[PDB]
């Protein structure tokens, strides 16, 4: 499995979503 | 692959105050370098899956 | 510096005063980004 | 515009097929708002400043100033000002903080000796009199007094300590009698290797400028946001709820939505904070509640562009933002970078990277050709 | 200043261990289901305590113990009792009138603290007796003789404590801590309820309960015990001062850096001796 | 700083006039504890 | 405390060596209008 990210996302710090979803990995595989 | 990051300069060091910003235009690219560098990890953990 | 809020060292010293607080945080905050910054790129590596 | 944004983050004229991290988006505070508590009462500045008699110098008075409004405008009415020299404070933002606590430390010292009264200084009244902490933070004040501290005959009544076996610890105060002993031979009274620690200051209006007595108060501070208690003359403006405003809680400055909170903050706790040491929540001066902090949205801007030669449109991400939100901030012009992208109602799609502004998003599926993410992509086609 | 003469009995003091109390909030920040380590004057876990018995016997005997104790970085105080013979505290330097000395006292209707410099008798206590055996009441007369250039007074905190009854025992576990940081004297306080006799085991953490900005230098302190005149254990017909059965233990604070645990509640509901 | 010993800096100053140069000394020792830990981590990564 | 001082163009300059310098002397015969030492803390003048 993947407030503390609240906090990260409140100065400056963003996370960027991954260009594959867990969707279209599962379908590769 | 890794959790793609992104990283603001002013908003870390400076947040939202302009006087500390201006300072820090005085130490040149190191922000250009740093947002560089973690762009150029973003695209290589696409590259990676 | 005398505390780590922009906002308070910016409304307790005038302009000349305060620029010394404000480079003292602009300097770890620097090396607290560029620490990131090169551990990051190590762990890129390796996971690349 | 977005592209002329991208073509100063690439530093040419020329932009390729591709999508370029160009910015920040923040939205910006509607209003200021200042919370300051019910004082109203006047400190007693004019107590201290204008009191009839003041103390020694080795027997400094010290007074407490707490529960009022620090109004410093009345200082400058009955000083002259000789010295007004603030450590760790501008003075002119003086009307514009919150102390804890306020100390007067009054007392009379020579012309000559101001100098002496400040941290890290050396010197017999500075050693032996009164020092100041390393650390100290507050304001000195010090101004002539010779035509209510001096005599014809001379005013004795003024003494200071010249002699004393270790230098003085900040804020001790040492009023002993006992007679100064230089060596190991004891003393029983004045004689061979005994001096009294304590001479008279004679004041005379007839001594010069550098000897005529000098009245000097130490107003010592402790700025710290939680006790907040005594402020500068500011008046209070109302709260506002759900709105990125510049919020001022009594010294404390920040910008911000507040909105209600379900935190049950107990008693004596004043305000939270994250487990990172970000304030969090604060407690209201006036209606005592308990308002969450949380910072003006704020993101990443990004440019998609088919190549410059291919095309000057431009598509605008802004990264890890709802629509509604962006929508709300251009309608209420907000948002930091002012060059807003036309919108159709059509233009406007919800990825999960972000609101997407000028593109068509359609239901079929291509190969991806600019990355935009979550599994969606954008490219120039009819 | 006058002290009828008893058969007192010379102070003996017992030790026991302090297991987990003693931790208090150190700040007035709020936190939420954190973990908090935090450079503190705390009493160590497990720390080995004071103990002392304020008891009259049936013999005539009555053990009024008031020594004098030190007050060194902060002292953490216990007390079980039923009759609130315990009713305050001195602090001090010299304990007279050539030094500034701080004294807290419970009134029976306020609570007083005072910053002078008092001339304080040699064993200074609080009168208790009975007027037209119809009213109940305290006097001061027994503390002080004089009060002098007085610099802080403070009458406040209409609370009479211990009111809910003797239903466990005493329902008055009656912990404090004094400090002395940047001449702040604070006091933190808990009334826990005690499942058991003297001294249970568990945690709670001692709110603050008030912050006195005295300014004074405390090096030495002692308790305050109140003499009743006569007419407390029935079937006694034994005309003289009489106090009630009183337990307290002191125990000394030493910087220490702690874990503690703040529950999504805002409380802390256990903490970690980093040292121990 | 005036001396590269701690024992000597704090025995030659008042604590004022000590932290300027106790502070040189922490800045100048931390950029080379940071040095040495990066380039540690770069041959671990070449030696795995 | 010597009975003539040299003219300033002229300083007289003497050699102190080989000697225990107790520097409480000092505080004797001296009213101590300026006593700024630079680069040594006074108080601790006798440790070193
Ligand atoms: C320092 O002097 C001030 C006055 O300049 C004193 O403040 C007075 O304190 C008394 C205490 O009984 C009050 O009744 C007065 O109202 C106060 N004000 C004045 C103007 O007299 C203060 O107590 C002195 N402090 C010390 C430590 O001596
Ligand atoms: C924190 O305090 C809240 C509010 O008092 C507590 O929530 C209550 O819990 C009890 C016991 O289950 C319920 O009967 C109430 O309805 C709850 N009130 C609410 C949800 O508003 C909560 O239990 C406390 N947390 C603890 C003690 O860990
Ligand atoms: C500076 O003055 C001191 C005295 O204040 C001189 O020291 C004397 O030197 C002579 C040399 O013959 C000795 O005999 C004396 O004993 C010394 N002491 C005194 C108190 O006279 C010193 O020589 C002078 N230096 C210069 C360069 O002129
Ligand atoms: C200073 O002025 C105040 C306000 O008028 C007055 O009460 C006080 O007596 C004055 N003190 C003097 C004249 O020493
Ligand atoms: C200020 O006054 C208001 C009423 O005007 C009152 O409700 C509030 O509690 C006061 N603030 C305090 C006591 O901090
Ligand atoms: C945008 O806001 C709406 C209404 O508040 C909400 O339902 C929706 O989930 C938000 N969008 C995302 C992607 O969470
Ligand atoms: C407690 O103090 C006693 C004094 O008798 C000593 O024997 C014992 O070792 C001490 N215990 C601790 C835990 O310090
Ligand atoms: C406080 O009083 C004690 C006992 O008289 C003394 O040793 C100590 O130095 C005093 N502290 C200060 C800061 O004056
Ligand atoms: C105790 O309280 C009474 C009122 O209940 C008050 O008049 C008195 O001054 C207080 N202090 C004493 C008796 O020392
Ligand atoms: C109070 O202050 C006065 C005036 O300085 C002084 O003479 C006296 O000794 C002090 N103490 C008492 C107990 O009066
Ligand atoms: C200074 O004092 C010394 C020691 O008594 C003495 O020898 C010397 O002559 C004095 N110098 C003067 C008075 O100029």
């Amino acid at each position: 499995t993947l407030d503390l990210i609240c906090a990260q996302k409140f100065n400056g710090l963003t996370v960027l979503p991954p260009l594959l979803t867990d969707e279209m990995i599962a379908q590769y595989t | 692959s890794m959790t793609k990051t992104s990283v603001d300069c002013t908003m870390y060091i400076c947040g939202d105050s302009t006087e500390c910003s201006n300072l820090l235009l005085q130490y040149g690219s190191f922000c250009t370098q740093l947002k560089r560098a973690l762009t150029g990890i973003a695209v290589e953990q696409d590259k990676n899956t | 510096a005398i505390s780590s809020v922009l906002n308070d060292i910016l409304s307790r010293l005038d302009p000349p005063e305060a620029e010394v607080q404000i480079d003292r945080l602009i300097t770890g905050r620097l090396q607290s980004l560029q620490t990131y910054v090169t551990q990051q790129l190590i762990r890129a590596a390796e996971i690349r | 515009d977005p592209l002329s944004e991208t073509k100063c983050t690439l530093k040419s004229f020329t932009v390729e097929k591709g999508i370029y991290q160009t910015s920040n988006f923040r939205v910006q505070p509607t209003e200021s708002i200042v919370r300051f508590p019910n004082v109203t009462n006047l400190c007693p500045f004019h107590e201290v400043f204008n009191a009839t008699t003041f103390a020694s110098v080795y027997a400094w008075n010290r007074t407490r100033i707490s529960n009022c409004v620090a109004d410093y405008s009345v200082l400058y009415n009955f000083a002259p000002f000789f010295a007004f020299k603030c450590y760790g404070v501008s003075p002119t933002k003086l009307n514009d903080l919150c102390f804890t606590n306020v100390y007067a430390d009054s007392f009379v010292i020579k012309g000559n000796e101001v100098s002496q009264i400040a941290p890290g200084q050396t010197g017999n009244i500075a050693d032996y009199n009164y020092k100041l902490p390393d650390d100290f933070t507050g304001c000195v004040i010090a101004w002539n007094s010779n035509k209510l501290d001096s005599k014809h005959s001379g005013n004795y009544d003024y003494w200071y300590r010249s002699l004393r076996k270790s230098k003085l610890k900040p804020f001790e105060r040492d009023i002993s009698t006992e007679i100064y002993q230089a060596g190991n031979k004891p003393c029983k009274g004045k004689g061979p290797n005994c001096y009294f620690p304590l001479q008279s200051y004679g004041f005379r209006p007839t001594y010069g400028v550098g000897h005529q007595p000098y009245r000097v108060v130490v107003l010592s501070f402790e700025l710290l946001h939680a006790p907040a208690t005594v402020c500068g003359p500011k008046k209070s403006t109302n709260l506002v709820k759900n709105k990125c405003v510049n919020f001022n809680f009594n010294g404390l400055t920040g910008t911000g939505v507040l909105t209600k909170s379900n935190k049950k903050f107990l008693p004596f706790q004043q305000f939270g904070r994250d487990i990172v040491d970000t304030t969090d929540a604060v407690r209201d001066p006036q209606t005592l509640e308990i308002l969450d902090i949380t910072p003006c949205s704020f993101g990443g801007v990004s440019v998609i562009t088919p190549g410059t030669n291919t095309s000057n449109q431009v598509a605008v991400l802004y990264q890890g933002v709802n629509c509604t939100e962006v929508s709300v901030a251009i309608h209420a012009d907000q948002l930091t970078p002012t060059w807003r992208v036309y919108s159709t109602g059509s233009n406007v799609f919800q990825t999960r990277a972000g609101c997407l502004i000028g593109a068509e998003y359609v239901n079929n599926s291509y190969e991806c050709d600019i990355p935009i993410g979550a599994g969606i992509c954008a490219s120039y086609q009819t | 200043c006058v002290m009828p003469l008893f058969n007192l009995i010379t102070t003996t003091q017992s030790y026991t261990n302090s297991f987990t109390r003693g931790v208090y909030y150190p700040d007035k920040v709020f936190r939420s289901s954190v973990l908090h380590l935090t450079q503190d004057l705390f009493l160590p876990f497990f720390s080995n305590v004071t103990w002392f018995h304020a008891i009259s016997g049936t013999n005539g005997t009555k053990r009024f113990d008031n020594p004098v104790l030190p007050f060194n970085d902060g002292v953490y105080f216990a007390s079980t009792e039923k009759s609130n013979i315990i009713r305050g505290w001195i602090f001090g330097t010299t304990l007279d009138s050539k030094t500034q000395s701080l004294l807290i006292v419970n009134n029976a209707t306020n609570v007083f603290i005072k910053v002078c410099e008092f001339q304080f008798c040699n064993d200074p206590f609080l009168d208790v007796y009975h007027k037209n055996n119809k009213s109940w009441m305290e006097s001061e007369s027994g503390v002080y003789s004089s009060a002098n250039n007085c610099t802080f007074e403070y009458v406040s905190q209409p609370f009479l404590m211990d009111l809910e009854g003797k239903q466990g025992n005493f329902k008055n576990l009656r912990e404090f801590v004094f400090k002395n940081i940047d001449g702040y004297f604070k006091i933190y306080s808990k009334h826990t309820p005690i499942i058991g006799r003297d001294f249970p085991q568990g945690f709670s953490a001692l709110e603050p309960l008030v912050d006195l900005p005295i300014g004074i230098n405390i090096t030495r302190f002692q308790t305050l015990l109140a003499l009743n005149r006569s007419y407390l254990t029935p079937g006694d017909s034994s005309s003289g001062w009489t106090a009630g059965a009183a337990d307290y233990y002191v125990g000394y604070l030493q910087p220490r850096t702690f874990l503690l645990k703040y529950n999504e509640n805002g409380t802390i509901t256990d903490a970690v001796d980093c040292a121990l």
